[PDB]
């Protein structure tokens, strides 16, 4: 379960 | 709603461990090119971790070698085909039970990532990347570093409030004794973006070094125009703060039902005490103190005005004319209702506003003045 911060 | 405790588990504390990893064998996710957490990158970590354990019930203690740990930092370069990455930004795993839960990773090709302590969205980054790995699911340039108002409210949820955190009387802004970096502004150029928990004692918004128009609020739960931006403040769900002083803009201080100490600064404000027994200093400037029912100063618990200023400063009573506006009285109620007399104590130099509203058979609205007032300065 991964979540993927914004660049 | 996942926690270090289980699923649908709430208001549980917990003890985790965390760990700057120094080597790898594999990233779960398949990125590549591994580098180590920097000096800079461990100390702006430990102090989003201290966000965190400032406002829920977690403690968290590192841990090094070969001991596992619940929450994991490591930096990557590359992607799985072995190519350099230098788009993403970071990613993190739940808590569970699986290979990787709770690593939270970093793309070190990212100035931002290897300066957090001077790229603000680095601080941020790590932020809110813990906020995952604890289970958590979801302004001019500035990014706010530390936990806002729903994450706050989220993250207490699933390991109850800390409620020893900054009990004494805190100074939220400018002269900041908090010791929070975002908390804490040092100047007038320094922007405030932040959420506040504070969980006792007698407290303080001190925004008195802007020159903004700011807008104010004390109400639990409401947001504030602070130093220039919008939206930039907040007080968390469970929260009192008390007192609030604006700067030389001009500024809207709004207070809630507690007793507050308003300062207005210089430039003409607007201030509202609201319910409960509040002090009100306008500050230099044409500033207006306003009441929008009985119940705001009650003679059970009455606002004082410090500082008024006959001809400058106003008092605005024109909420009252709901029920018929406010008649003026030179020195005596004619019981009729809907008047409001100013009452001269030379004794003390005091004025007594006071304010019989239709149907009360006593006289129940009062404001003591520290200063002489004038007919013309009331609005009704
Ligand atoms: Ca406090
Ligand atoms: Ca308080
Ligand atoms: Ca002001
Ligand atoms: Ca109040
Ligand atoms: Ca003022
Ligand atoms: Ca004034
Ligand atoms: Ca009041
Ligand atoms: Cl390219
Ligand atoms: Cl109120
Ligand atoms: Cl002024
Ligand atoms: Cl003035
Ligand atoms: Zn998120
Ligand atoms: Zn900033």
């Amino acid at each position: 379960a991964k979540a993927s911060q914004a660049a | 709603n996942v926690s270090w405790n289980g699923t649908n588990v709430f208001g549980k504390s917990a003890n985790l461990t965390f760990k700057f990893l120094q080597s790898v064998s594999s990233i779960p996710s398949g990125d590549t090119g591994f580098v180590k957490f920097n000096a800079e990158q461990i100390e702006q970590a430990k102090l989003s971790l201290q966000s965190w354990s400032d406002v829920a019930n977690l403690t968290f203690t590192e841990v090094t070698g070969n001991k596992s740990a619940n929450i994991t930092f490591g930096n990557y370069t590359r992607d799985a085909s072995g190519n350099l990455d230098y788009g993403t930004q970071a990613y993190a795993y739940y808590p569970g039970n699986y290979q990787g839960a709770g690593s939270s990773w970093y793309n070190y090709n990212q100035s931002n990532i290897r300066n957090p302590g001077s790229e603000e969205y680095g601080r941020q980054t790590f932020t809110h990347e813990i906020g995952h790995a604890l289970g958590l699911a979801h302004y001019n340039g500035h990014y706010g570093g530390a936990p806002m108002i729903d994450d706050i409210a989220a993250i207490q949820r699933l390991y109850g409030a800390n409620m020893t955190t900054r009990t004494g009387d805190s100074v939220y802004g400018f002269n900041s004794n908090t010791d929070r970096d975002f908390y804490t502004a040092t100047d007038s150029s320094k922007a405030l973006i932040f959420s506040v928990w504070d969980a006792g004692g007698t407290d303080t918004f001190d925004f008195s070094g802007y020159s903004n128009n700011q807008r104010i609020n004390l109400n639990e739960g409401s947001f504030s125009d602070v130093g220039g931006l919008k939206g930039n403040v907040s007080i968390a769900h469970g929260v009192t703060i008390e007192n609030a002083i604006g700067g030389s803009g001009n500024d809207i201080l709004v207070g809630n039902s507690a007793d507050n100490i308003l300062q207005g600064g210089a430039g003409n404000d607007v201030l509202y005490g609201g319910a409960g027994a509040d002090t009100l200093y306008g500050g230099a400037g044409r500033d207006t103190f306003v009441y929008g029912s009985g119940q705001d100063s009650t003679v059970a618990a009455y606002d004082w005005i410090a500082d008024f200023q006959k001809g400058i400063d106003k008092i605005d009573l024109s909420a009252f004319r709901n029920e018929g506006q406010l008649s003026f009285v030179q020195d005596q109620f004619t019981g009729k209702g809907q008047e409001v007399m100013l009452q001269w104590d030379a004794a003390n130099s005091i004025t007594n506003l006071w304010l019989h509203e239709a149907g009360h058979s006593s006289v129940d609205f009062l404001v003591r003045i520290v200063g002489q007032a004038a007919q013309s300065d009331i609005i009704v």
